[PDB]
């Protein structure tokens, strides 16, 4: 080929031209403000929509919300809800018990968008990793507890989604 | 107030005054963060229950 | 090599199954060194074994049936000649192995 | 007891110490739950700040993290690389799928269940588990380890 | 020759990827990918489930790529249904399958270059990673398992700030890319490593079902999005990058190209959105109003039928594919009318895949193995369902 | 003493036996295959333990969810022994110790706690099955220290309660036993294998499976074994000469015998009896050279010809050639 | 927690930090817990867990009310 | 309701997607 | 031992929709209650094939 | 090139005897032919200039318990020169041998070993047919209908025995069906 050509290539071939091209793009980065969080302290951001631990919710006045329709129990992709339902002494419609199994539960959120009375959600929680496998067998008062917890959040949130739901 | 269950709360609002006949109950003053509409005939002598919030409605004059 | 064509008859179904049975007996010497049954096994008790499962499945008249059976335990010679399987299944499946049946069944569960 | 409640409280600090601050995990990654864990391995979360670095072999790791669904053919490996660690070794279940077969768990290939070939002792739930629930089984199982009283027991026996 | 196994437990390779390789000296003469490890179960589970549950299956198949397969499922039922969706799900159903190819390609451009030896770009990569799953995080509520294609139209609709924050993405993921080739197009040992590396010809590729990157990186101008248009992809302009040696590094370079184009078809997306509903109208087969369930009788009746049995598909059988990240993903569904599919076959690119790992394998060193099972960029999520 | 077990299952894993026992001392070499036995039935196992939480690790696996539930307790006190023992309808004891820790004597751990166990059953009545697991030359006259021990406890359970039924097996042989195992580490260690007696005394080596399933049996029982005292042990009379010859076999190393005669060794494994005191009270615990099992291993150890065996209980034990010894090709 | 402004106090004593952002953010909603025993690592109230993690952008006093 | 997420109007500035050169370097 | 019949119509609806097909009766009864939770327990593959 | 010309082509052009059913619809053109006709009527499809189908996308399985011929094997074709897709139908039992096409198409050997372990259909000539997805000594084939979903073995981890085991299976909580089911379909 050309002379020039051949004597260009072949400098950058014995004084590895595009090896200080990459190193100068590294040292760029290695001055450069960081992209890590300090988790305890500070976490990632969210969305209102976040479908983190379950949460069983209750009326104002004090009565749970859940009326033992069924219906989170017969779309659960992974039949992870287990419902039990009598009539109760006043003579309403409500459940004796109400336990999911969060090792089968893939956190889908069809549950939540399948019950009629806004009963079972899916809360903002998703720091609750157990040290034991029965913990992780959530229960109707475990449930009310995180209902209970998170209520406020719970709202707000399904005040937010009000306008798309 | 732990030790009160559902029912005893529910059993402790009083019932609410309506003057007309019937009621509409939705469970919350937003009514789509409530439950689904329901009509309650006020024509008995005891309040009447609504069948998903536990509330009660009685007739108020007549 | 490849899958053979299906049988025509039962002469060529029993000349398959002496086939299979033969390169099964060849098999004998490998199993006993991949896997340590020298000082487990006689060399003659897992070929009674083979022998005793073609003799209990003797009965079948249907040459396509034959041939399906004949590549299954092929299968499972050629999965048992690779260390594909544990140990302890082989020595669990190919070792040759009083008042009433009815009243013990019936002091164990009622389900039959 | 004069000193032993004070200088074994104090020898056992230190062990407690040092293991929660070098833990080295093996990471069981076999589905999605390894993409989680390679996002928490990343800049976003920088789990080598806590002193979390992941290891290839078994033999120099004293963590182990099964995230991802446990079928039948893979769990005589997964018992296998388990019994190749040293003895002080914790394994945490990450995801649906190892706590309990998750999505797959009626399936008639699907170990359901990690926690049915190896001793588990953070189960941490989701599917797949957020970076942060991941963060926090480690430090939950940091926890863990400082509640450990090993020179004191051998002591008292 | 001698008779060695990698298996890599640990995800610094798939994962569960297991190889018996016949070595000569250091040569490979023949690879066998025993696979099976991560075989659940998903064709069965599918019958026993309802159309509408049988949904999250499809994220989990192809993990890197979450809408890809949902967006086959649903183009499916509609397809089965005659089920007519809203230009508004459409584009924003395009969107998303083209943020989901980003996201793929990211990932699998980086986690190969780690394989090579290239720790850097592997974090600068994920960073981009995390930006674009956030959007995953807002209009759905998971990161990265996100249900939000769905038969009829599509989940739920987009927040406030979404296409502002999209589009102020799209005007730094250009640069991004030119730090990412910067760091390996340029570099001699990235090329030592890729050229003339799992070489493939057309006819190679046609007679072994290679599809996507692994087809046209031989010459063979075969895209889905072109040659059998769906949803709104005849309506925007982008080219189709192909290759002319076949070997590992024009597979890298489409792989680049690719993702220029998809940020490409992402702009004209978010320019183009017109306003609408999200969702086919016919209630019949898409769930009702949160507001109309609670205050019309029919709309109630809607959701209880669609929420416990869903809906019923007219018995038919038919194939359809799309344009997957990792090449055409295809879904043979069987119904017979029932509200459950009768048949469900999931045809992975990445099955048709590492098959052919035997011949392009053949007579190469044994570190040039993992560039070749890199470069496919397989995930055994879908290999055995 | 029937009201102990309803089969609420096949007989598998999730299987419902009712039974519901506390397995003290489940964390040894015994207890781990007496609780996987007792699981597979669908029997409810508590696992009391004591020290680091790891110990009772690998018996979460042998129940289905919540079938093993490991519980922390303290010998010393006695509320803890109470606390882990209430709902059990079946308690089994396991707790001994063949070296002597300067916590715990021979004495202490080996005939105090069981008669602590004994009287905590007897308040908390409701214990249907008490199984205390003796050894088998227990005898009041037995030179050894832990033998006498063992035998005490004997005729305080029995005292304490005449429906406790004690399973009295010998030298138990498995993957964890500390009989076969040391022999090979000091195999591999030192070349030879040191006789304490010449390989004369004679013995009756028992699977440890065997004898958990003869424990199980005895739960499982018409009730004739209400008040009695078996004698567990293997099928052949073997010596500690031919037992070395097998684990030469399995181990695959040309022999190696040092005899050493009775007073070498006794004087040998004196050093460690007159040291148990010093700055730390842990102190390395003997592998082979152990002064009580060597004055054990004086006097010949079989099962009395006139005393219950394996085959009074419909069991067979496994001949200790082939499957039982089969964990010696690891140093192979 | 220099140069930083304090959104508000927690029952637990937690104490709240805002920096406002300009085009790259970091460090700009973090928690200056009150304890230092492991800090247990989940003790943020759920009128604040929102506005910790982006969620809403109320702070929690005024979503007590 | 009638406020929904889309372009602004005018519609969004145009953004690069090719390859931008660099030509750092003596040689 | 299975039982081959032919499911009827139910007594609470008037619709013949779920009629003309054939189904195989396995007989699977034996099942019990999980003493953690109260959940159903099986042993007996054939629990719901047939159905 | 389409449905149209592609059906009113193969109509003509095709021996007769091989092809026995010819749907022409919006779904897909499908082709019924004998088992002993399959190999010939895809190496016609593979090497015709105006049907040049150069690559097999799948083979799948269904199963049909009703039929008296129980397995139906669908071939999934594409054309990539003429942008067109046809599918070929065979139907076999449990004891028969179709015929193996990866002489055609080199592709096909993990698609049959896929159909041969879920269904238990064998291919005749296949270089080695053997399970390529279930576990090592799996009994039984999965996707057949009567093979209950959680199958009937299960795997646990054996402390005594030192290894990993398989036993019976037996659910802790069995599979629920719900049986939605309306009777004015
Ligand atoms: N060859 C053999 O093994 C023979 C065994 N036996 C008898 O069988 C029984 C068990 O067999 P094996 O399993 O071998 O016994 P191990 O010594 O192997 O296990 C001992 C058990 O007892 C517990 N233990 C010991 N000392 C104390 C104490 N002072 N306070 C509380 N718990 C204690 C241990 O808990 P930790 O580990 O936490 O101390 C461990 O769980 C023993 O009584 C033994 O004498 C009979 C004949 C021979
Ligand atoms: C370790 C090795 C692994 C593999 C071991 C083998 C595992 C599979 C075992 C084989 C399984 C089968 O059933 S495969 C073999 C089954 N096929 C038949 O039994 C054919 C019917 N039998 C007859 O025709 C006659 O009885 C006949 C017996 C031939 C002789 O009798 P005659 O000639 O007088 O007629
Ligand atoms: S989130 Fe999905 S899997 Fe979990 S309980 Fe709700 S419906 Fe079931
Ligand atoms: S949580 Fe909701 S859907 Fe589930 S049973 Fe209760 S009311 Fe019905
Ligand atoms: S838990 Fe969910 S994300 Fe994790 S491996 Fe299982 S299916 Fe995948
Ligand atoms: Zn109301």
């Amino acid at each position: 080929k050309d002379w020039n050509t051949v004597f260009e290539r072949s400098i950058n071939t014995l004084f590895l031209t595009e090896m200080v091209r990459g190193l100068s793009l590294t040292l760029k980065y290695f001055f450069d403000p960081k992209v890590t969080i300090n988790y305890p302290f500070e976490k990632g951001p969210l969305s209102p929509r976040f479908r983190g631990e379950h949460a069983l919710r209750r009326y104002p006045t004090g009565e749970e919300r859940c009326i033992a329709c069924k219906l989170c129990e017969a779309v659960c992709p992974a039949q992870a809800i287990t419902i039990e339902a009598e009539e109760r002494e006043d003579g309403s419609r409500r459940t004796t018990r109400y336990d999911i199994d969060m090792t089968k539960c893939i956190y889908c959120g069809f549950c939540q968008e399948a019950c009629p009375v806004d009963a079972i959600v899916e809360g903002p929680n998703f720091e609750f990793a157990t040290e034991t496998h029965e913990e992780l067998l959530y229960d109707k008062e475990k449930l009310l507890e995180n209902g209970d917890r998170w209520e406020t959040e719970i709202a707000e949130n399904l005040r937010s989604e009000s306008l798309y739901r | 107030r732990s030790k009160k269950s559902p029912m005893e709360l529910i059993s402790e609002v009083p019932p609410i005054k309506v003057d007309g006949r019937i009621v509409a109950c939705e469970g919350d003053t937003n009514p789509a963060l409530g439950h689904p509409i329901e009509f309650i005939c006020l024509d008995l002598n005891e309040p009447a229950i609504c069948k998903y919030c536990g509330l009660r409605y009685v007739q108020d004059h007549h | 090599i490849g899958v053979p064509p299906n049988s025509a008859n039962l002469t060529e179904a029993r000349r398959r199954v002496f086939d299979f049975f033969r390169a099964a007996c060849r098999s004998i010497p490998t199993i006993m060194d991949i896997y340590n049954l020298q000082d487990v096994v006689a060399p003659s008790q897992l070929r009674y074994a083979i022998s005793a499962q073609i003799r209990n499945n003797a009965h079948i008249t249907d040459p396509k049936v034959i041939d399906l059976l004949i590549f299954k335990g092929m299968e499972e010679l050629t999965d048992i000649v690779d260390h594909a399987k544990q140990r302890h299944h082989i020595i669990g499946q190919y070792v040759v192995g009083g008042k009433t049946d009815f009243l013990k069944n019936f002091y164990t569960s009622n389900y039959f | 007891s004069k000193a032993a409640e004070f200088v074994i409280s104090k020898v056992d600090d230190l062990m407690n110490w040092a293991r929660t601050g070098s833990i080295w995990p093996m990471t069981f990654g076999l589905a999605c739950c390894a993409v989680e864990m390679m996002h928490t391995g990343a800049a976003r979360y920088d789990l080598d700040r806590f002193g979390i670095i992941f290891r290839p072999s078994p033999r120099q790791s004293d963590c182990m993290i099964v995230a991802g669904t446990l079928t039948n053919k893979m769990a005589p490996a997964l018992r296998k690389v388990y019994d190749q660690m040293p003895e002080p070794r914790w394994v945490i279940s990450m995801g649906s799928c190892a706590n309990g077969g998750g999505y797959y768990h009626y399936s008639y290939s699907v170990v359901r269940g990690c926690d049915r070939i190896v001793p588990v002792d953070i189960y941490v739930p989701g599917c797949p588990p957020t970076a942060e629930a991941l963060l926090y089984g480690l430090l939950q199982l940091q926890k863990k380890i400082n509640r450990r009283k090993d020179f004191l027991h051998w002591w008292n026996k | 020759n001698f008779t060695l196994n990698f298996g890599p437990q640990h995800p610094a390779a798939h994962g569960v990827l297991r190889l018996v390789l016949e070595m000569n000296g250091e040569v490979v003469e023949r690879a066998e990918p025993h696979i099976g490890l991560l075989h659940r179960g998903t064709e069965k589970l599918i019958e026993y489930k309802t159309y509408l549950q049988a949904l999250p299956y499809f994220d989990r198949l192809d993990y890197v790529s979450m809408m890809a397969q949902e967006h086959a499922y649903s183009l499916a039922v509609e397809k089965l249904l005659n089920c007519e969706v809203p230009l508004r799900a459409q584009y924003i159903r395009v969107l998303f399958c083209e943020i989901t190819r980003i996201l793929n390609h990211l990932l699998a451009l980086t986690t190969h270059a780690m394989d090579v030896g290239a720790l850097t770009p592997f974090l600068w990569a994920f960073e981009e990673r995390e930006k674009l799953l956030e959007f995953y995080e807002r209009v759905s509520g998971a990161r990265m398992h996100a249900s939000f294609i769905r038969p009829g139209g599509v989940a739920q609709d987009l927040p406030l700030g979404l296409c502002r924050d999209i589009d102020s993405f799209t005007q730094q993921f250009a640069s991004r890319i030119d730090e990412l080739e910067e760091m390996l197009t340029g570099n001699r040992i990235w090329k030592q490593r890729l050229v003339d590396i799992g070489t493939v010809t057309a006819q190679q590729a046609k007679d072994w079902g290679f599809s996507g990157v692994m087809l046209r990186g031989s010459g063979v101008c075969w895209d889905l999005r072109r040659a059998a248009p769906y949803d709104v992809y005849d309506q925007l302009d982008f080219d189709v990058p192909v290759g002319t040696r076949g070997d590992c590094y024009d597979r890298y370079c489409i792989r680049i190209e690719e993702m220029r184009q998809s940020l490409r078809i992402i702009v004209q997306c978010l320019n183009q959105m017109p306003s609408g509903m999200i969702k086919a109208d016919d209630r019949k087969l898409c769930p009702p109003s949160r507001c109309r369930m609670k205050l019309s009788m029919e709309s109630l009746i809607h959701h209880f039928e669609l929420y416990t049995e869903g809906f019923s598909v007219p018995a038919s059988s038919t194939y359809t594919a799309v344009e997957a990240p990792k090449g055409e993903f295809g879904v043979f569904l069987v119904s017979n009318g029932s509200n459950r599919p009768y048949r469900c076959k999931i045809r992975a690119p990445g099955f048709a895949h590492s098959q052919g790992l035997d011949f392009m394998s053949k007579h190469h060193m044994l570190a040039d193995v993992v560039t070749i099972i890199g470069t496919q960029d397989i995930v055994f999520g879908e290999v055995d369902r | 003493g029937v009201g102990h077990l309803a089969r609420k299952g096949t007989g598998g894993r999730s299987s419902v036996s009712g039974i519901v026992a506390t397995v003290f001392g489940a964390t040894g070499f015994l207890g781990r295959y007496l609780v996987q036995q007792l699981a597979k039935m669908g029997s409810q196992v508590l696992v009391p333990f004591r020290g680091s939480e790891d110990s009772p690790r690998h018996l979460k696996l042998m129940g289905d969810l919540g079938q093993v539930v490991p519980m922390k307790f303290d010998p010393r006190d006695e509320d803890s022994i109470k606390a882990v023992m209430a709902k059990a309808n079946v308690v089994i004891n396991l707790i001994g110790r063949e070296y002597e820790t300067r916590n715990f004597s021979f004495e202490d751990a080996n005939h105090h706690i069981a008669e602590k166990l004994a009287l905590v059953a007897k308040e908390h009545g409701g214990i249907m099955r008490y199984i205390q697991v003796s050894c088998l030359g227990a005898s009041v006259s037995s030179p050894s220290r832990m033998l006498r021990a063992k035998a005490a406890a004997e005729e305080a359970v029995l005292n304490a309660l005449p429906e406790a039924t004690i399973m009295r097996p010998a030298t138990m042989i498995g993957t964890e036993d500390r009989i076969l195992n040391p022999w090979s580490m000091f195999v591999k260690k030192y070349g030879f294998l040191p006789l304490i007696g010449g390989g004369t005394t004679k013995f009756q080596p028992v699977y440890v499976v065997d004898v958990a399933a003869a424990i199980v049996a005895a739960l499982k029982d018409d009730g004739s074994s209400m008040g009695k005292t078996y004698e567990l042990g293997g099928p052949d009379v073997f010596t500690t000469h031919e037992l070395a010859e097998i684990m030469y076999d399995m181990i695959r190393e040309w022999p190696r015998y040092v005899k050493l005669p009775f007073p070498i060794a006794k004087a040998m494994a004196a050093p460690r009896d007159f040291m148990v005191n010093k700055v730390p009270f842990p102190l390395p615990s003997p592998q082979i050279f152990n002064l009580d099992q060597i004055n054990a291993l004086t006097t010949d150890t079989l099962v009395s010809d006139n005393a219950l065996k394996f085959q009074d209980l419909d069991l067979v034990p496994h001949k200790l050639k082939g499957y039982p010894v089969e964990f010696l090709i690891q140093y192979r | 927690n220099i140069g930083a402004t304090l959104v508000g106090v927690d029952k637990f004593g937690n104490k709240y930090y805002q920096k406002l952002g300009d085009t790259q953010y970091g460090r700009h909603r973090w928690v200056e817990y009150a304890s230092k025993d492991r800090y247990n690592a989940s003790q943020v109230p759920a009128e604040w867990h929102g506005w910790l993690h982006f969620i809403t952008d109320h702070t929690g006093d005024e979503l007590l009310s | 309701p009638l406020l929904q997420d889309g372009p602004p109007p005018g519609g969004f500035a145009p953004v690069r997607y090719a390859r931008r050169i660099s030509n750092t370097g003596p040689s | 031992k299975v039982i081959i019949y032919s499911p009827a119509r139910t007594a609470t609806q008037s619709g013949s929709g779920k009629l003309g097909k054939w189904k195989i009766n396995f007989v699977s009864t034996l099942k019990w209650e999980n003493p953690l939770m109260g959940w159903t327990s099986t042993g007996d593959p054939y629990a719901n094939v047939g159905d | 090139m389409d449905n149209q010309f592609i059906f009113k082509y193969s109509w003509e052009t095709l021996p007769k005897k091989w092809v026995k059913k010819m749907e022409r619809s919006e779904h897909g053109n499908r082709f019924d032919t004998n088992t002993d006709y399959l190999f010939q009527l895809l190496c016609f499809l593979k090497l015709h200039t105006y049907t040049r189908v150069q690559v097999l996308i799948d083979i799948c399985g269904v199963d049909y318990p009703s039929r008296k011929r129980r397995f139906e094997v669908v071939y999934n074709l594409l054309s990539t020169r003429y942008n067109s897709r046809i599918r070929v139908q065979t139907s076999a039992d449990e004891v028969t041998r179709i015929s193996s096409v990866v002489s055609l198409f080199p592709s096909a050997g993990w698609w049959e070993r896929e159909v041969w372990d879920m269904f238990g259909v064998s291919f005749i000539n296949h270089p080695d047919l053997r399970r390529i997805l279930t576990d090592y000594g799996f009994e039984g084939h999965p996707l057949r209908k009567d093979f209950p979903l959680s199958g009937y073995v299960q795997v646990r981890y054996d402390d005594p025995e030192k290894r990993v085991v398989s036993e019976p299976i037996e659910m802790t909580q069995e599979f629920r069906y719900f049986d939605f089911a309306s009777p004015w379909e």
